[PDB]
């Protein structure tokens, strides 16, 4: 269908400046030696990457054509805290977006892209709690606290 | 084996208790997990577990003595807004079901039941020395380590 | 991600109905235990533990979308007196949660909140293919075998 | 020869049959609790389909094409005795048509396929006296002592 | 009932799926073609297992299973034929699936209507895969792709 | 300095580019049943992520920003030769890129940028010669071979 | 075979260097040590390690060409009273260290030492990305979380 391609390209535009966003997060956050939420905000861009491989071979069983070339604004913070808000940010300003294209799937009677969206739903939902759940640690435990854990090992 | 109606009752008492402590138990746990206070919650989890096994062993002692169990009958619930209330709470009710064990030990004593009195002690001395213990223990820490270093700890290795 | 005041309400209604499932799961496999039945006794507290599963995913949903979840809160019980009484009262019991599960499914997919549809759809799939299912099945077995044979083939090994 | 080819293709629809019919009976042992008889019934029906996996290798080996899309009347019993029994008649109508075939697959001097059938005529003979076995089992222990041993384990 | 006619018209499919799936793959391998006749074969007995689960599902909402009924059978003379044979029944299946999970959704029926997504997702797979074998076919020719099919001498 | 930064940041442009390009190129493969040059694509995607990832922590070390915004032209291909065409032109093009900033890195006294780079151009000229040596397959055994050997066992 | 004057001068410099950041590390992991920064301690001693190790292949290159070493030379030495001040002294002595080795290097492909030039960028990546990166994120580290966070970071397990 014509508005279910148009709808899973939109999503997967999301899903590249989302793997983007994570994997520039992820090494400046090595960089700055926080090396607990750089594996982990890797091992987040990894997913995102895994579920963009998951859309563009549903795009591509649907006839239609992946748009790999448009990207969304990049939200790049200069600090940890930062970082955590707008990755929660870009995450429920997509969730909308997602769940929107899950409402049209189910009109157009298109249930195995569905079926795909609703469990990219359920991994950007969960994405949202641990990113909510950051920033309420960060309120917490403090700045300096929640650095220190995120170093890990020194 | 005939139970006198006394101890059937006081170990209703006891299940009500015990049901009650895993309710509690369970909420805490559950927004311990969500506040992503992980190491917090997985020993929540695991008291709660304890709470549940407790509340068999009172049911299967009270079925024992041809009494019927008071599942259904809950007390009042004490949910804490943030971790220092809610161990708080889970203290205070410890320490509420620890008087409530020693009562009913002294009656099942007073009344010639000794399996069941042996029952009752051996959930009173896991209630001291496990769940009682470290709840003190953790608002003592909570006093000297301070609220920012003690939720560091609580959140283990995010 | 505060969720709609109806989805909450509702998933505090399925959660009131699976904790007050684990009671009755809890006491029924008690006493089948007293009586000998430890075949069933297994099963039950294997359903049991499964039912104490759905109520943490249902409170952990309820906490994910900002709302409070209500434990205190318990349905009237339905304790079988005999073995076939525990089979009927589980399986009418199971039956209005499927009921309530459906609702609640419906709704959440008319609040487009699809999370919770996939979560209310787990529970109901665990809910007939494994509770309703067997409860049918021991029915259907009682009536089949009779009493005396199925009493049999639930005490196992004596 | 056109009426071997013919004999086999009879003997492939009996047995697509019994394969519908005992996998059926194993579906609704299970559904009803019974899980060691619907284990022996989900047996036997796998052990129907090898036979027709032979069969259908048998016919186009000889140059034929196998029907498929024939079946006989499923006989459908509403309990346990009455699965035993349809099994056990479906079996014989099963036995007298090999027993022909037998004979007629001699008469050709077509041997390979002869003996296919005499290896399919000790099956059925086996499931024969299993199902004529089971039946006097019932009579002799009684209906609910026989569903209990079905049951086996709770 | 409706909910019943859908699921067991959609296992009269799936039994039909079965028997031409397995038709074809032992024709395949009468032919020679190894590594085409085992996909099929397994094609086949991922359609088998899928039967087994909706007769399980029919039994569960305290129907009668349909397995007297099957429908046509398209039988292929070559390889090609019995590709787009294939092909052409798992267009019908899907549209049947389609139907079928809009009506259980109508319902309130939800366990069959995830068995039936599910079912649905290896359908428009297996409608992938047929579909870019005969793309295949015309690609390297038939020749070439029936002596990729032939596998292993 | 600012020129070393811009030169890797036009790098990384490049490695970008050319992640999508092969994914993308992989997904249609893979899409069209060529499941050995598939993978072949999603290997080499891979590495350039791979590859990407030592760019972003260089540029990440110098002080800098790396831009995963900007995109290049992607080159979609109409089938597998055009496939082969485009990531060898875009594997050119990115060579000489490639050279000038080897060149411009140890002109500005950067030399572990330079053996950084200098990594990227021996990966790249494998790619180049890969390419290459495929397309000129295609020509040796002909379109339909190629085809053949491309989708591997069926 | 013979070498060029200029490149057994430049490394000699650059041994001298190296001889005297390992001496300097030596110091440092023991002062971190004796103040019960383990961490820091094992750290500091894997790189003093490191040093040797380079000061070894620069020796082996200075014997190659025919020269003769200066291990009698030594730097100045720069000690930190405290961790911060131990850190930006060891930051300072590894960045000299980057010019000096980029000079060399420059040098020696002026001079046609490709081999002595393979060796000197090995080194000069061992410092860029190994000890240079580690200590400026060891500062950053210490102005984000704090030096009381990072001292109890350094010191790890007691
Ligand atoms: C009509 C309804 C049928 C159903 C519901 C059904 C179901 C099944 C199931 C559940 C299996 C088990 C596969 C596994 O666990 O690995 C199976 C295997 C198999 N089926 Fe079917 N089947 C049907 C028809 C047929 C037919 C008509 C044939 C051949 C003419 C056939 C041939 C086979 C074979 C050869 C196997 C493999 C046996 C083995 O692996 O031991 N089936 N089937
Ligand atoms: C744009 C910059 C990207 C970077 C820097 C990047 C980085 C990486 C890295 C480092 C790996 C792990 C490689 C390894 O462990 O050897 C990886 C894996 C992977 N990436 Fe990318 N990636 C990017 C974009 C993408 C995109 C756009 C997609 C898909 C649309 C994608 C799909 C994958 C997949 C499927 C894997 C395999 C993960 C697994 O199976 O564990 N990547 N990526
Ligand atoms: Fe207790
Ligand atoms: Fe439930
Ligand atoms: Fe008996
Ligand atoms: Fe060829
Ligand atoms: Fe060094
Ligand atoms: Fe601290």
């Amino acid at each position: 269908n014509r508005t279910v391609l148009a709808a899973l390209n939109d999503v997967l535009r999301h899903q590249l400046t989302a793997i983007n966003q994570y994997f520039l997060h992820a090494r400046m956050m090595k960089n700055w030696g926080f090396n607990a939420l750089g594996k982990h905000e890797y091992k987040e861009s990894i997913e995102e990457m895994k579920a963009a491989d998951k859309l563009i071979e549903r795009i591509l069983l649907l006839e239609g054509l992946p748009n790999l070339q448009d990207l969304g604004k990049l939200l790049i913070g200069e600090n940890v805290p930062e970082m955590l808000k707008n990755d929660f940010a870009m995450e429920k300003d997509a969730h909308a977006d997602l769940v929107k294209t899950i409402a049209l799937c189910e009109k157009q009677a298109d249930y195995v892209s569905r079926d795909l969206l609703s469990e990219f739903l359920e991994e950007c939902e969960e994405r949202m709690d641990f990113y909510e759940t950051q920033l309420e640690l960060v309120k917490k435990m403090g700045e300096q606290n929640y650095l220190q854990s995120a170093v890990g090992a020194l | 084996p005939r139970g006198s109606p006394k101890v059937i009752s006081v170990l209703n008492g006891l299940l009500t208790g015990e049901l009650t402590a895993a309710d509690q138990y369970f909420v805490h746990a559950r927004m311990l997990e969500n506040w992503g206070f992980k190491v917090l919650y997985e020993r929540i989890e695991h008291e709660r577990h304890d709470e549940l096994d407790h509340a068999g062993l009172l049911i299967n002692r009270i079925l024992f003595l041809e009494g019927v169990p008071d599942v259904a009958s809950r007390a009042a619930l004490n949910i804490g807004s943030d971790v220092p209330k809610m161990m708080a709470n889970d203290l205070a009710y410890e320490l509420q079901v620890v008087d409530e064990l020693k009562a009913a030990i002294a009656l099942c004593e007073s009344e010639r039941d000794y399996d069941t009195r042996r029952i009752l002690v051996h959930l009173l001395e896991e209630t001291e020395q496990d769940h009682v213990r470290w709840l003190e223990v953790q608002v003592g820490l909570i006093d000297k380590l301070g609220l920012k270093n003690y939720l560091q700890s609580a959140a283990g290795e995010i």
